[PDB]
């Protein structure tokens, strides 16, 4: 269901350790954004495939 | 219903005991042999046989989903009771 | 013969060798090497320890799970010995002290304890009993160590008539008190003649005496392949170590020449090749570093 | 448990015990099965 | 029955490579003995090298001996640099294990292994 | 949440935020450790008719 | 049925943006404070 | 007598001093190291017990083997254990250090770290929780508390 | 990180190695009141990234 | 052409790393497995299985 | 077949089939089979001697641009004379696609190394050697990467047992970690779990 | 759908460059870090008082193994060997024979607690809820062989922890 949520992809500019540090921090912010969407859009139903 | 071997060792519910000439008893010297004093066969022997008024009976061990799978027991033989295969409970037809 | 004592496997760590051995004084040096050699065959070992259990921790990885049973014992309490030896088919005696303390003198260590162990093992139906004496043990000797050792050896022989008494000459190894004693003194030079014997051949001879049923009732004498003068031995030790706690009894012991006993059987009659001092002195005394070999007689 | 007591059973331990590691009351493993292969017992009388 | 060779077209180049590998190991052995502080002598190590070389000396396929020379070269580089410890060098000298029986009678006595 | 107002003001000044609105330590706002029993739903194949497995 | 579901009004808003407060005086005022302290000390 | 009481009190004093200032040397091998660092977290906080965080192996008392010991790794572990000052203790944490665990039948996994070093406390789990490892450390402290070194020295 | 370990153990039973996601769905459903605690955790988490 | 001719039989025993004890003293049985008589299915008898002889299994003294 | 059955991707299947025909038409010297699975995965099985050109084509053609090397694998199937199957997984970021290239070698035939095409393979195929004994010719630095230094034999071969032939333990006599033949306290219990009834009629092989 | 982290062009006017020069001459951000740490000093630490306080746990927790009983004394296990067939680490060894009354009961049930990965497949494959993973986790031993549980040890564990295991199963079984 990753195509039904909205989030951003942080893109670096210099390829150094600092840009990869900033990309990893920004991915934590975007993970909170997906979490808030998943809580409000959780559907009812079963948890396993019904093929027994 | 535990019993004590003549060497002083307790016999388990499976009947296991070490012989007098067995060296493996040296693993119990200075420590204790761990046995269970609640025998399942002795405890299920005290359960009274339930009297029912039907040809067949259904058993699930009580509690519904907390018991065993449900089974059906035939009680046509008047000589012996119908024992459940899982829980060991026995039933008897009153006619 | 019980079914659980039949040997099985390929002689590995988890196999069954069918040996139930109670090793007294297994926390020392010879006992450490003997337990190490016993545990690699999957033999059940019972270790009675007098000291703190922490000092026995190095004896733990020497065997598989449950193959070594540690238990408490006392040298003057026969009930502990009865608890220790009643389930074993071989008992090995390695109790000794280079010095006498306030609680235990030489007579208690070398006579009372071996006789008590031999009597308890005889009254418990133990098949094999091994007792480790000294080669130079003489009743009319000039040291209390050798006199009490000879008396204890005689008492063991009369108490246990089928006991194998083994007399090593002077054992050198990694944790010995023979080469390390000479290297750490940084006493004098006499006309003493000695045959040092490697620890591994002593352990192999003890294991072969366990295996061989002919060795019951014999009195072996384990000696090295070469005879050295004391001055040349000390010079070789100082040369291999690149070097330019004691008592009077040790000084009197190291001044006693190693007697020749051709009548007593040795390591060659147990299928063990004696290792010379030159091949193992470097691995013994590498830890003392910061070579022309000695001439023999 | 003062508000909601547990269900009473005849086999539940009435005396809880702490960890017994390092004590004489510790647990020692052993095989609970019996002997597998029975051995032949020779007769007690000579063939004479 | 035409196959792609690894390095040698025939047995002569393979034997040449075997000769170079043996020369390099024979030169290496004293440095291994001195550097690792082993308790063995140079004669024992060189005899061990000759023992492996004679043990693995019944092959006749150029690709197999080429791969064997390759693996021996890998072991030689693992010994040239200090990547092996004392234990890895002493793996070739099986000192701890008891010597296995060889004749029929001792194998009959110890167990069911043929 | 047991801190004095002076210590709260000092923390708010030195941190730069209002820390009392967002406290990391949990409190009575969390869910109860005991819950009412649930009734889980069934899947779409829990039917008595037109439910052949070959289709 | 009874299942673990979000409330009917939905959950509240959740902040996820970077929030640095942008506190403190400017460079001119900081330098002026420094020279004022220096002048008082010298006097 | 007087001497027995004196050596008993001295043994109690040195036991308290040794058990209240444990300095551990962890082995960051696998999952169980992550759970160890979760035990060092502010919630459980090993440091309030006197048990410092990431002590040097040259001054440490207890070694915590947290992870899977492979055949390529065991000589390094034995070297580290041999270069540690006495008195020293080894704590095996997790199923891998106890008996191999999931990888018991693997060709390159040492089936238990007790084959290399002597182990005092076995902590079971996969991973055992931070409370379980803290309980094992406290049990090691109890084991150190009932040591009788000076009593054995005086009695011998 | 410890508070999210409570989310793993409350839904699967283990703190770290859950073995929760299985081929065909998930092993067990979410317990009641779990998503309320996830909302409470993620509401304050944007402050924790800012402190780092 | 970059191709050479080798007419000797294939022999890779020196490269496999298996000790010689498990090379010269083992008997490899190549067979189609028999159908289990408690079932009528024949899907387990479609491929050839190669296995070895059975050596000694003994009892652990502990458990 | 709506709720519990995975939906099909027919447009991806058509595009992958067209590109497979395109590749098999451009390079008829080396490719031997082109197949598309039911879940839309393209496999191109080629001759080993063309392992260097074909990959280079997929690295450099403007219609392919498979610039990423996702994985490199060896599969051991003992029933074939060429028992080792070597698998390259390529990812094209420009067209957002994945491809699979498979070659075949036995124990003795060397392979041209693909380091000059993809640098990541410089470790990957090296691991293959350490697990399979597949020699890679013209490799910069080929040696073991995962096994022990004195390890004999290749473990991921299917004729290699689960537990090896040696195992380590500490010996106090030599003061060293030593290797001894393996003796397990518990034997690994082998389970025969295969049901004797045919499960998938679509994969039924013709008889003999 | 993407953002440009670290692509900011700083201002070149006199005010911003003087602010930057004052920042690198008077250590503004170092004072900010000091203030963060000082503010974090005056917060209440999250340290609990073990062993007098315990961490929160759910009734799904997988700890020490135990063998349950029916509420009549009869043991639940009927030697079906599903747990040893589903165990990924092969920690379970089962040997069975009919007992004197003819029931299908085990004679040996060993769990190697040093092999077990504590995954809970045995308690979810049991058709009678015989084997369970209890809530106990403070059961570390001092010897390796103490972690080799036989049938007697597991039965003792079940009789010891039944009063909690039954409540956990009652609270959890509706989700299964
Ligand atoms: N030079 C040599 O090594 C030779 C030695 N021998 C003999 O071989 C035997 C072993 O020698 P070695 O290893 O070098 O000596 P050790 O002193 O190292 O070993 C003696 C062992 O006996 C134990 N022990 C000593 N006194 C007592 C006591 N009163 N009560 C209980 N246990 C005691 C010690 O344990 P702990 O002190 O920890 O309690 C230790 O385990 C001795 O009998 C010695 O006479 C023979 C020939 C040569
Ligand atoms: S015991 Fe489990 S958690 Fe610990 S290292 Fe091994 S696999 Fe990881
Ligand atoms: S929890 Fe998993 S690994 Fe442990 S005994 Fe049960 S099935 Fe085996
Ligand atoms: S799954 Fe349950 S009933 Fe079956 S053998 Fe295991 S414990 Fe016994
Ligand atoms: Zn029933």
């Amino acid at each position: 269901v990753y195509d039904q949520v909205e989030f951003d992809v942080p893109i670096g500019s210099r390829g150094d350790c600092y840009d990869r540090y900033l990309c990893r921090v920004e991915e934590m912010r975007q993970s909170i954004r997906i979490i808030s969407q998943c809580l409000n859009k959780m559907p009812p139903g079963e948890i396993k495939v019904d093929d027994a | 219903g535990v019993r004590t071997s003549p060497t002083g060792e307790k016999v388990t519910h499976t009947g296991q005991v070490y012989d007098d000439e067995d060296y493996r008893r040296v693993r119990f010297v200075g420590r204790q042999k761990e046995v269970n004093e609640n025998f399942a066969i002795d405890l299920i022997a005290e359960q009274p046989v339930s009297q029912v008024g039907s040809r067949v009976i259904s058993c699930d061990g009580g509690g519904g989903a907390l018991g065993h799978p449900r089974v059906y027991i035939n009680l046509d033989k008047e000589t012996k009771t119908g024992t459940c295969g899982y829980c060991g409970l026995q039933f008897r037809q009153q006619h | 013969l019980h079914h659980a004592v039949i040997p099985h496997g390929k002689g590995g760590r988890s196999s069954v060798s069918g040996i139930v051995a109670t090793v007294f004084g297994a926390t020392g040096f010879l006992g450490r090497y003997l337990v190490n050699h016993l545990g690699r065959m999957g033999s059940q070992v019972i270790v009675p320890y007098r000291c703190e259990p922490y000092d026995t921790m190095h004896l733990r990885p020497m065997g598989d799970l449950g193959q070594i049973i540690f238990m408490d014992w006392n040298g003057r309490d026969k009930d502990s010995i009865r608890r220790a030896v009643e389930h074993s088919n071989v008992v090995i005696n390695l109790v000794g002290r280079e010095w006498e303390t306030k609680n235990f003198d030489f007579e208690d260590v070398f006579v009372k304890i071996p006789q008590a162990i031999a009597q308890v093992s005889k009254e418990a139906g133990v098949e094999k009993f091994i007792h480790i004496s000294h080669l130079n043990a003489d009743i009319k000797s000039s040291s209390k160590y050798l006199r009490n050792k000879a008396v204890g050896e005689k008492e063991v022989r009369e108490t246990f008539p089928e006991a194998t008494i083994i007399k090593p000459a002077d054992i050198f190894g990694r944790e010995d008190r023979f080469l390390n004693y000479f290297a750490n003194i940084r006493s004098l030079g006499k006309k003493t003649v000695k045959q040092p014997v490697y620890i591994v051949d002593v352990t192999k001879g003890i294991i072969n005496a366990i295996k061989d049923p002919d060795a019951r009732g014999k009195t072996f004498a384990f000696v090295g392949p070469n005879r050295y003068l004391l001055f040349d031995l000390v010079q070789y030790v100082f040369a291999v170590a690149h070097r330019p706690w004691t008592t009077r009894d040790k000084v009197e012991r190291i001044h006693t020449t190693d007697r020749t006993l051709p009548h007593l059987p040795g390591l060659e009659d147990l299928g063990v090749q004696a290792t010379p001092l030159e091949l193992k002195a470097i691995e013994v005394l590498r830890r003392h570093r910061t070579v022309q070999p000695a001439k023999t007689v | 448990p003062t508000v909601k007591p547990p269900t009473a059973r005849k086999f539940i331990w009435t005396n809880h015990k702490f960890n017994l590691s390092g004590t004489p009351q510790q647990y020692v493993p052993y095989s609970t099965t019996r002997k597998k292969i029975q051995e032949w017992v020779p007769p007690s009388t000579p063939y004479k | 029955t035409s196959v792609k060779p690894i390095f040698s077209r025939d047995m002569n180049e393979a034997k040449r490579r075997v000769r170079e590998l043996y020369r390099a190991w024979y030169r290496e052995v004293p440095n291994t003995v001195h550097l690792f502080q082993l308790d063995i002598s140079v004669k024992q190590g060189r005899d061990k090298v000759r023992e492996m070389f004679k043990k693995n000396a019944h092959v006749t396929d150029p690709r197999v001996v080429d791969l064997l020379v390759i693996k021996g070269k890998m072991e030689l580089e693992e010994t040239i640099n200090v990547w092996k410890q004392r234990t890895h060098v002493m793996r070739f000298f099986h000192e701890t294990e008891a010597p296995r029986p060889k004749d029929f009678l001792s194998k009959f006595y110890v167990g069911h292994d043929p | 949440a047991s801190a004095t107002r002076l210590i709260q003001g000092l923390r708010n000044w030195a941190s730069g935020r209002d820390l009392q609105a967002k406290l990391q330590l949990r409190y009575q706002e969390i869910s109860k450790r005991t819950q009412p029993p649930p009734k889980l739903p069934v899947g779409p194949s829990h039917r008595l008719s037109n439910n052949y497995y070959c289709a | 049925v009874k299942q673990d579901m979000p409330p009917v009004g939905g959950y509240g808003p959740i902040d996820y943006k970077r929030n640095l407060p942008r506190r403190g005086l400017s460079g001119y005022s900081m330098f002026a404070v420094g020279i004022g302290a220096l002048l008082f000390g010298y006097w | 007598s007087r001497g027995e009481y004196v050596v008993a009190k001295l043994d109690d004093l040195i036991n308290w001093a040794r058990r209240s200032s444990l300095w551990p040397m962890t082995f960051g091998l696998a999952c169980c190291a992550v759970e160890m660092m979760h035990m060092a977290a502010p919630r459980y906080d090993m440091d309030r017990f006197g048990v410092v965080f990431r002590a040097s192996p040259r001054q440490s008392d207890v070694m915590i083997v947290a992870g899977t010991l492979t055949n390529k790794m065991a000589p390094a572990l034995r070297k580290v254990y041999d270069q540690m000052p006495e008195p020293r203790y080894v704590v095996s944490m997790g199923s891998c250090a106890n008996g191999g665990g999931y990888y018991h039948y693997s060709y390159s996994v040492v089936r238990g770290c007790d084959r290399i070093v002597p182990v005092d406390i076995y902590v079971p789990g996969c991973p055992p929780t931070a409370e379980a490892l803290l309980y094992g450390i406290l049990q090691l402290q109890k084991k150190i508390k009932r040591e009788k070194r000076l009593r054995i020295w005086y009695r011998r | 990180r410890e508070k999210m370990f409570e989310f793993y153990e409350r839904v699967s039973g283990a703190r770290m190695h859950a073995a929760y996601v299985r081929p065909g769905g998930v092993h067990q459903d979410l317990p009641l009141g779990l998503m309320d605690d996830i909302y409470e955790f993620s509401k304050n988490f944007s402050l924790r990234i800012d402190e780092l | 052409t970059q191709l050479i001719t080798v007419d000797e039989k294939l022999d890779i025993t020196t490269l496999t790393g298996v000790p010689e004890e498990h090379i010269k003293t083992r008997k490899a049985r190549i067979f189609v497995p028999a159908r289990n008589n408690m079932q009528s299915g024949v899907n387990n008898t479609k491929k050839w299985k190669m296995e070895f002889d059975t050596r000694e299994r003994w009892e652990n003294p502990l458990m | 077949t709506r709720p519990t059955v995975r939906p099909r991707n027919d447009v991806a299947h058509k595009q992958l089939s067209a590109f497979g025909e395109y590749v098999a038409e451009i390079l008829p010297k080396y490719v031997q089979q082109v197949q598309v699975s039911c879940f839309s995965e393209l496999e191109i099985c080629i001759h080993p001697d063309g392992v260097i050109p074909v990959l280079t084509f997929l690295r450099d053609h403007s219609n392919a641009q498979f610039k990423s090397l996702a994985d490199l694998t060896a599969v051991d199937i003992p029933t074939r004379q060429n028992r080792f199957e070597i698998v390259y997984n390529l990812l094209s970021l420009r067209f957002n696609s994945r491809i699979r290239v498979k070659t075949y070698t036995d124990e003795l035939t060397p392979v041209e190394s693909s380091v000059s095409v993809y640098k990541a393979a410089n470790w990957y195929e090296r691991e293959i050697w350490d697990m399979f004994g597949v020699f890679f010719a013209n490799h910069p630095d080929l040696r073991r990467i995962l096994t022990d230094y004195g390890f004999e034999g290749h473990p991921f071969r299917k004729d290699f047992p689960l537990s090896g032939y040696v195992e380590l333990r500490y010996d106090d006599e030599v003061k060293r970690v030593v290797a001894e033949p393996v003796e397990l306290a518990q034997e690994f219990r082998k389970f025969d779990l295969n049901s004797p009834w045919e499960a998938f009629p679509a994969y039924r092989q013709p008889p003999e | 759908t993407y953002k440009y982290v670290n692509l900011r062009e700083p201002s070149m006017d006199m005010k911003s460059v003087t602010d930057r020069a004052a920042q690198t001459l008077l250590w503004t951000e170092l004072i900010r870090g000091l203030g963060m740490t000082l503010s974090y000093l005056f917060r209440e630490p999250a340290t609990i008082n073990y062993p007098f306080e315990k961490g929160p746990l759910s009734p799904r927790f997988r700890g020490e193994h135990a063998l349950r009983r029916y509420p009549s004394g009869e043991e639940r296990c009927i030697a079906c060997k599903l747990c040893e067939a589903v165990c990924p680490a092969q920690a379970i060894t089962i040997e069975a024979e009919p007992r004197a009354d003819g029931s299908r009961r085990t004679t040996r049930y060993d769990i190697d607690m040093t092999k077990c990965i504590y995954c809970g497949f045995c308690q979810e494959a049991c058709p009678v809820d015989a084997i369970v993973e209890g809530p106990n986790f403070e059961f570390s031993t001092e010897t390796h062989e103490e972690l080799l549980y036989n049938k007697e040890k597991l039965l003792n564990n079940g009789d010891k922890w039944e009063a909690e295991i039954a409540a956990n199963i009652q609270a959890d079984y509706l989700y299964r």
